[PDB]
């Protein structure tokens, strides 16, 4: 997953 | 049970925030390791899928089936003093509880220090170009 | 920082409670020990030196210089778990925090039940002498 | 110590  | 800002600690509890969250079984991110993990399920109308570290605060959308929570959490927040605790809430004691809470305590206050100081910057640029464009007029 | 319920563990939140005790420096039941033996102080207008134990709920009053908070609690709650526990608040596990609360809150209803009989067998006194009192 | 009167 990623960061906002 | 126990009271409510502590709740976090509690990995049933984690997981009993995931309402509605898509990957269930068949995938390697399921409430359970999102859980296990450390984080929280936090959706927006925006992000529907948004997950926060209850520790440091850290906040991930974006999620894949096959993610694994553990190594995205090392990834993305690789301080984090979560990610070292090894033993059960009911094994540690009361002095390392104390000294996890307020390591946690700290992380909130760095999260809301560096949320404030991005808010300022920003109307910092506005007001800094609307008075350079009534100079420049 | 701990929530209200469970301050009363912390030495010295017992010690703090301890407000216009009478006895200080050069007695044996001091603030310091008796918050170390488990007690609060629960002061009345009516039984002002009155000390009560948090775990078992066992109430003493009639304390003196000399007197040993620790061999007092023995005596008349000898059965307390807290004089069990021998390692530090920070020392334990929160198992055995929680293995501890839970007993608590048996003692407190424990302690609860015996003064509802209490309080019910002094009201069926008031009311067998009302009744004699009638009938002579 | 006693006990409560
Ligand atoms: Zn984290
Ligand atoms: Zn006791």
């Amino acid at each position: 997953a990623r960061t906002k | 049970t126990l009271p409510p800002a502590w709740q976090p600690f509690l990995k049933d509890h984690r997981i009993s925030t995931f309402k509605n969250w898509p990957f269930l079984e068949g995938c390697a991110c399921t409430p359970e390791r999102m859980a296990e993990a450390g984080f929280i399920h936090c959706p927006t109308e925006n992000e529907p899928d948004l997950a926060q570290c209850f520790f440091c605060f850290k906040e991930l959308e974006g999620w894949e089936p096959d993610d694994d929570p553990i190594e995205e959490h090392k990834k993305h927040s690789s301080g984090c003093a979560f990610l070292s605790v090894k033993k059960q809430f009911e094994e540690l004691t009361l002095g390392e509880f104390l000294k996890l809470d307020r390591e946690r305590a700290k992380n909130k206050i760095a999260k809301e220090t560096n949320n404030k100081k991005k808010e300022f910057e920003e109307t910092a640029k506005k007001v800094r170009r609307a008075i350079e464009q009534l100079a420049a007029m």
